[PDB]
């Protein structure tokens, strides 16, 4: 879950 | 360390541009689109808050999922002191009291104006103090599930230690200004909870377009 | 003037189905809560209609702060004003373990870790009492001025009693959002009990849940 | 607000 938030934080 | 200059830089770097207001139908749909847009810039803002990125990734997820509602409310509330009334959205649209009440959010809109906007304008809260307050909101050690709550608490304590030093140095004639800043946070917590209740209702009805990121924040 | 010594006196002059016992202890405390506000400096000098508004606005947060601090001695539990202990398992088995855990983690244990004394507690309750945002106040700035004097006196007390803890004053103030959040949740539970009707609710607690 | 008024008047 939290697909978009994890992606944006990964950067 | 926790320098207020770095926190202030994080505010201005994500601040909406005059461009967008000059360039700018359903009120609630517009407000929700502004919220989705601002969640993306909220992630960039958090990355610019000192030490936030050094936290575990799961703690960054938890802090932003717990705080995004209050963080965004604090932003458009302080942003709206630049105008005489209403709320300036990050999309450039200007929500006035008539439109808010007709759209079904007049009471929560009024609470924003009376308890947040007007108090911020009265004490002339600057962006450095606002950024520190948001960083305090961000570093919420009570968030459920944090793998390292003590570090989050340490960071929050470093933020408001810097905030008190900044206030006593810049406003030495107002000894209670630091406490006055912190005592808007109960109202923010209450207004944040009430705002989510409206948002969940609009989501339940299903006649309000809710874009991807805001939709992801609303689904546990 | 807002001396912490008279705020501490208001605290001590007042210090004495699981859901059923909890509600009965709440009704007991609403009676002693009024006597506590009268002992807070300058509260009775406010207009009577303003005293009604402040007590109807803060009673829930005020009572939550009290039994939380009272429960610093108990572990995984909460000491009710009636003398009864509610353990964590009894609350969970009653369907209120979630709000019970929030009180334990965000208040009781946070109060115990920093060893919040009864003077600091009384000032926070006084700050909660003098809530300038309460709708309907005839003179909000009068109540705001009272709040400022309370936390001015509190910060002075903290620099005096704990001079080696420079951030203790703010640490105290930053328990108030969680208190506001837990207060709203406790209110939701109380209304739900009153709607379903399967829980006895005494007269004064019933009066605080009406318009 | 019967009860709260009476207890405040004393
Ligand atoms: C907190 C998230 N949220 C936001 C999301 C949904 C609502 C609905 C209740 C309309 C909202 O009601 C705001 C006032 C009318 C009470 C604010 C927003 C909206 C705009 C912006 C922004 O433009 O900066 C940021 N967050
Ligand atoms: C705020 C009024 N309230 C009180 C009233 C009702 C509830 C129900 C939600 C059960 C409550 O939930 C407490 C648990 C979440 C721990 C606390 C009480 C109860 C006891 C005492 C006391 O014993 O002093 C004071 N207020």
């Amino acid at each position: 879950k939290h697909k978009i938030l994890h992606r944006l934080l990964q950067d | 360390d926790m320098p207020v200059e770095r926190i202030l830089e994080a505010e201005l770097a994500v601040e909406p541009k005059t461009e967008t207001y000059v360039e700018a139908n359903d009120p609630v749909t517009n407000i929700c689109q502004a919220a989705d847009k601002q969640l993306f810039t909220l992630v960039e803002w958090a990355k610019r808050i000192p030490h936030f990125s050094e936290l575990p990734l799961d703690d960054q997820v938890i802090l932003l999922r717990a705080g995004w509602n209050e963080l965004l409310i604090a932003s458009f509330s302080h942003r709206s002191i630049a105008v005489k009334d209403g709320i300036l959205l990050a999309t450039g649209l200007h929500v006035h009291r008539n439109s808010a009440h007709s759209a079904g959010v007049g009471a929560i809109f009024d609470r924003v104006l009376t308890e947040l906007v007007s108090k911020m304008r009265d004490m002339q809260m600057d962006k450095t103090e606002l950024g520190c307050l948001r960083a305090i909101v961000l570093f919420n050690p009570d968030s459920k599930g944090l793998s390292n709550p003590a570090e989050v608490e340490a960071l929050r304590e470093k933020v408001y230690a810097s905030l008190e030093a900044y206030c006593k140095h810049k406003y030495p004639e107002q000894p209670g200004r630091f406490a006055k800043l912190l005592l808007r946070l109960p109202a923010l917590r209450s207004i944040g909870l009430k705002c989510l209740e409206h948002l969940f209702f609009f989501k339940l009805i299903g006649d309000t377009p809710i874009d991807t990121f805001l939709m992801e924040m609303l689904e546990a």
